């Protein structure tokens, strides 16, 4: 008895995967063949179960708009298709059995494995994540790009339930109407805002953003409290 | 005298409108005393959209409640009618029972429990419904079943449990009917019944095991097998008697077919 | 000046829908229009671009394929139509103008959303937690390990536990609560029922150095433990 | 024609043409390939008509907008970097030498054209174009002047001209709209009125050109001149103390320069193709490389990832990109060629009272 999953993929982003599973040494068609996720470096995921008999399937609010789960009970072969598969797709997959036996309920036997490996970027870092500095304090907010970047950077402000304002255009330039508390400057590859005073309207989260080569990417966000 | 508004009684819009029906009544905020609540021994508001029957308590002799296709989670306000007679639950989304829900309602001769999205049963719930006739369960999402469930229902004669996911029947589950008449198991996940779980059902005339994914090379299914060949005058299906709709899993043929030296126990 | 979005709201997982970005104030024709979202939860993440004149579209990885971006110069208005939609996708959406270097080639290099509209909330809905308490285990041969796995809610008796050792698919050690799946040694026992479980292992020897989680099946979805590897 | 095992390299006369032989024989002391660096007078005009008989140099040095036309006729080789050198300059610069689907030619730097303005004399410079004809007779009273540069040639009145919505080709749906041409539009002919009543009111001349106009700043006769990053060697020395500044707005808009990517293109007659290749590659877009062409001439915000950074410090870099970001880029269309033709000749015509306004525009859209 065991189960065979079909071989090692590599896709790039945005196409299709469908992988097999195939049963052998039971019964295929009178147990069911679970679907499970494991990203290296976490925890396993539960997909999809699809019972080789009707065949039925609930699937996993996460996973519901990509997994297909289909079945052929002439080959005892359970497939898997995800799509269209993103880079956090990147995972080992695996199917397994629902084997019942009157009282005994269990998964049985896992398949191999079939690895699936998706790619082919700049990661704007900001420190702090959130700080606490009074009014009237000076607050530099630091955000280093991963890859050289240019003087490419803008900085947003985003109070609680609405959308961002932009402050800083290109790392030094401030923009029309913005305060003059406000200011940018780069030193490489981290850019770095700085508000002199502080008034009690600036209470809120702080985006940097690099668009050297778009793909576009922000940070993920300073907030200062009062 | 507790002049009382109908809609302070029973939240619910549309259910406080089935109370208007119910008593001949012109508007809904009119009064209503406590002897014309007695006056109401059955409540037909199968397919009316009623979220919470909060206020039913106060309705002691309702003797038939039906309340069909409507959005119902929370029928704890059902366990103090004692004059229950017929329950018809059906089309609710309520995924579970509570336990002891319906330990109060020993007047219960038929229940109908279908299409709600229950995936268990409590280890108890009919074990005080001593009067109970017929038990329909069908349409539900039940894979396994608790052990004994059916011990009590010693008045039973027809228990549907088609078109659920039971994936194997406990051992003996059937063992205390004996009046069984009309037992209905198609459309489920069943591989194999219990060594002898029919045994008892001295008293039964009807029974389906179609659409089951029998699984025709454990030793396990033998007892099936050898139980279709005795009695097949017993096994139905769509048209009339078909003992061979309990076919096997993916031969598709009759379980009744199925020889002792063609399974191997080591399978399973 | 203003950029007015539409076309938010309830989605099913797989469904569709259009969010429009009605445009006044500034030159369009010569503007880029960006659609940045931003999750209950985490950053703003940009999806997709276009440049109302030379049509020129781009889109971030996450919906390529699935996301298609257009504008209407005569109409002022861009609109990003969303098929096939994940429930990863539940986040408000804004949209920006770029303005400046595009209408030429660099469209999209270098941009300062100066203008955003309101946003417009995507909500795609058509759960059981276990946690072990530990990631991490310390031992050695003659060993006295127990590992904890607690539900947030009642999994009465459902729940089964998994040897996993690197380069392997998973054992599959006991079933039910207490049951030693057929090859287990008498050295793992399963203990406890209800939100409370635990994985006992005795001598502990040199091929039981493997991570272990729990895993219950009782509801849905099927939940897994975060794993715990052994010293 | 060239010999194989030389390369004959044209940079126009303005840029750092020393430097770059100084990498020339970087390349020569380890390789064995003389290289010998000219720079003729334009040569952006003589290019397209000594390579279509076979000849001319090995590789060309020029904005990019030129490299069209020349890749139109086939007169360019394809270039093949590999994606990894392809990552050593910025993802940006590689569209401004793509010309249908192919690579032409190497982006070098991003040039710009900023305000330098003398600090000594005007320490706050003017915010708008408007105050200009303020500014000069405040400074006709020391008789100094006001502000003077190169009118020969439409690359430094264009700022002014596609300031309040002027343009050279719509681009609309994928394609440059050749037959589409915004020289007559309200802004246009708002732009260069503008200019020709700076001239009649004498607040410049129309004889102006690139040798009077920065032969007139580095000696502190005039207190602003519009130049590029080329300029600021000569004005090094001559420790005039300047600045480096955001353009004048016009009527509100921003003044919108055209940009070029000064690119290195490969002749496509020529027999040292790899000895081309080797040589940018490997020495020219290389640090010690660029740095040797920047001291002599600065280039502007490097296309060298690497090289960037370390000019970053750079002030006047800043008012360079700072500029570049107001206004687009050039296309390289094969019809740039007579596109700066008629503009150079619409701006002459009416800068020298031949023509009105109205009457130079109408000729040039003409085609």
């Amino acid at each position: 008895v065991q189960l065979k999953e079909s071989g090692p993929e590599l896709v790039k982003p945005g196409a299709s995967v469908k992988m097999s599973c195939k049963a052998s040494g039971y019964t295929f068609t009178s147990y069911v063949i679970h679907w499970v996720k494991q990203r290296p470096g976490q925890g396993l995921e539960w997909i999809g179960y699809i019972n080789p008999y009707n065949d039925g399937s609930k699937y996993n609010e996460k996973f519901k708009g990509k997994a297909t789960l289909t079945s052929d009970k002439s080959s005892s072969t359970a497939y898997m298709d995800l799509s269209s598969l993103t880079s956090e797709d990147s995972a080992v997959y695996y199917c397994a059995r629902y084997g019942v036996r009157g009282d005994y309920y269990a998964v049985d036997y896992w398949g191999q494995g079939t690895s699936v490996t998706v790619s082919s970027d700049i990661q704007m870092t900001q420190s702090p994540s959130s700080l606490s500095a009074s009014v009237g304090d000076r607050v530099t907010i630091t955000c280093r790009a991963s890859q050289s970047v240019s003087s490419a950077v803008a900085w947003y402000q985003q109070k609680p339930g609405k959308a961002p304002k932009l402050l800083i255009y290109s790392a030094s330039s401030l923009y029309s109407g913005v305060p003059s508390r406000f200011s940018g400057s780069r030193s490489g590859t981290d850019f770095t805002l700085t508000i002199s005073s502080l008034q009690p309207e600036d209470f809120a989260t702080y985006y940097c953003q690099q668009s050297s080569s778009s793909l576009i990417t922000f940070g993920q966000g300073t907030k200062v409290e009062i | 005298t507790v002049s009382t508004p109908i809609k302070q009684i029973f939240p619910d819009d549309a259910f406080a409108e089935t109370i208007k029906a119910n008593l001949k009544k012109k508007s809904v905020t009119d009064a209503v005393t406590q002897n014309e609540l007695n006056s109401i021994d059955q409540i037909i508001a199968n397919n009316s959209d009623i979220k919470s029957v909060q206020g039913i308590q106060y309705l002691p002799n309702v003797r038939y409640l039906a309340l069909g296709g409507n959005k119902l989670h929370d029928i704890s306000a059902l366990k103090e009618l004692t004059n229950l007679t017929y329950l018809i639950l059906t089309g609710n989304q309520l995924q579970s029972l509570p336990n002891g829900v319906f330990d109060k309602l020993t007047n219960l001769k038929e229940l109908v429990l279908v299409e709600n999205q229950l995936q268990s049963l409590p280890d108890g719930v009919f074990d005080k419904l001593t009067n109970l006739t017929y038990l329909y369960l069908y349409h539900n999402q039940l894979q396994s079943l608790p052990k004994g469930v059916f011990d009590k229902l010693t008045n039973l004669t027809r228990l549907d449990l088609d078109n659920n996911q039971l994936q194997s029947l406990p051992e003996g589950v059937f063992d205390k009917l004996t009046q069984l008449k009309q037992l209905s198991l198609n459309d489920n996940q069943l591989k194999s019944v219990p060594d002898g779980v029919f045994d008892r059902l001295t008293s039964l005339t009807h029974i389906w095991l179609l659409n089951n994914p029998w699984d025709c090379a454990c030793s396990d299914i033998l007892y099936l097998s050898r139980w279709i060949s005795q009695h097949p005058g017993l096994v139905f299906g769509y048209l009339n008697l078909d003992p061979d709709s309990a076919r096997c899993s993916g031969t598709n043929t009759p379980v009744r077919a199925v020889t002792e030296a063609s399974t191997s126990p080591s399978k399973c | 000046v203003q950029l007015v979005e539409s076309g938010g709201g309830l989605v099913q997982p797989g469904g569709s829908l259009r969010l429009s970005c009605a445009a006044s104030g500034f030159n369009f024709s010569s503007s880029s229009i960006h659609w940045v979202r931003q999750a209950p939860g985490k950053g703003l993440e940009w999806v997709a671009s276009i440049s109302s004149s030379s049509g020129s579209t781009s889109y971030a990885d996450s919906v390529k394929g699935r996301f298609t971006i257009s504008a209407d110069t005569s109409k002022n208005t861009a609109y990003l139509q969303m098929n096939s939609l994940t429930a990863e996708d539940t986040a408000v959406y804004y949209c920006a103008r770029y303005g400046h270097w595009s209408w030429g080639r660099w469209w999209n290099y270098w941009v300062a959303l100066d203008y955003w509209g309101q946003g417009t909330l995507v909500t795609v809905s058509s759960d059981i937690v276990m946690t072990q308490s530990q990631k991490f285990m310390s031992t050695s041969a003659g060993d006295r390990v127990s590992i904890t796995c607690k539900a947030s809610q009642n999994v009465r008796t459902a729940v089964a536990w998994y040897q996993q050792k690197p380069g392997q698919s998973p054992k599959a050690l006991i079933y039910l609560a207490s049951n030693r799946h057929t090859g287990v040694p008498d050295r793992f026992t399963g203990s406890g029922s209800g939100t409370d479980f635990t994985l006992t292992i005795s001598n502990v020897q040199s091929e039981d150095l493997a991570d272990y989680f729990c895993l219950q099946h009782w509801s849905y979805p099927y939940t897994f433990g975060g794993g715990t590897k052994l010293e | 024609k060239i010999e194989e095992g030389k390369l004959v390299i044209w940079i126009n006369g303005d840029k750092g043409y020393n430097g770059l032989a100084e990498v020339g024989k970087k390349f020569e002391k380890d390789t064995g390939i003389k290289v010998t660096v000219e720079h003729p007078d334009k040569l952006e005009e003589k290019f397209p008509q000594v390579a279509a008989t076979g000849d001319g140099p090995d590789i060309i040095f020029w904005a990019h907008d030129r490299f069209g036309g020349y890749a139109q006729s086939g007169l360019l080789a394809e270039i093949t970097p590999d994606k990894a050198f392809q990552d050593k300059l910025y993802p940006f610069t590689w569209d401004a030498v793509r010309y249908n689907g192919k690579l032409i030619a190497y982006p070098i730097a991003v040039e710009a054209l900023s305000l330098i303005y003398n600090k000594d004399l005007l320490p706050n410079p003017p915010k708008t174009w408007e105050e200009i004809p303020a500014l000069d007779k405040e400074l006709k009273a020391k008789g100094k002047s006001a502000l003077m540069f190169n009118l020969q040639e439409p690359y430094f009145t264009w700022p002014l001209i596609a300031a309040d919505g002027g343009y050279a080709f719509k681009y609309e749906n994928g394609k440059y709209d050749i037959k589409d041409v915004g020289v007559d539009n309200a802004g246009a002919k708002a732009g260069l009125t503008f200019l020709v009543d700076l001239i009649k009111n004498k607040h410049m001349n129309a004889d102006t050109d690139y040798s009077i106009a920065e032969a007139a700043f580095n000696k502190g006769e005039t207190a602003m001149t519009i130049n590029g990053p080329w300029a600021w060697s000569n004005i090094d020395t001559s420790k005039v103390n300047y600045g480096v500044t955001v353009l004048p707005t016009f009527k509100g808009q921003p003044s919108k320069p055209f940009v070029g990517v000064l690119s290195a293109g490969i002749n496509a007659a020529s027999p040292n193709k790899e000895l081309a290749k080797e040589f940018l590659e490997n020495y020219l877009l290389t640090d010690e490389g660029l740095e040797a062409v920047n001291k002599d001439k600065p280039l502007g915000a490097v296309a060298l990832k690497s090289y960037e950074e370390e000019l970053a410090k750079d002030p006047r870099i800043a008012a360079t990109m700072e500029n570049a970001q107001k206004g687009e880029i050039m296309p390289n269309i094969p019809q740039m060629s007579a596109f700066w033709y008629a503009v150079r000749t619409a701006v002459i015509n009416a800068a020298s009272g031949r023509q009105t306004v109205d009457e130079a525009l109408k000729d040039a859209q003409t085609n």
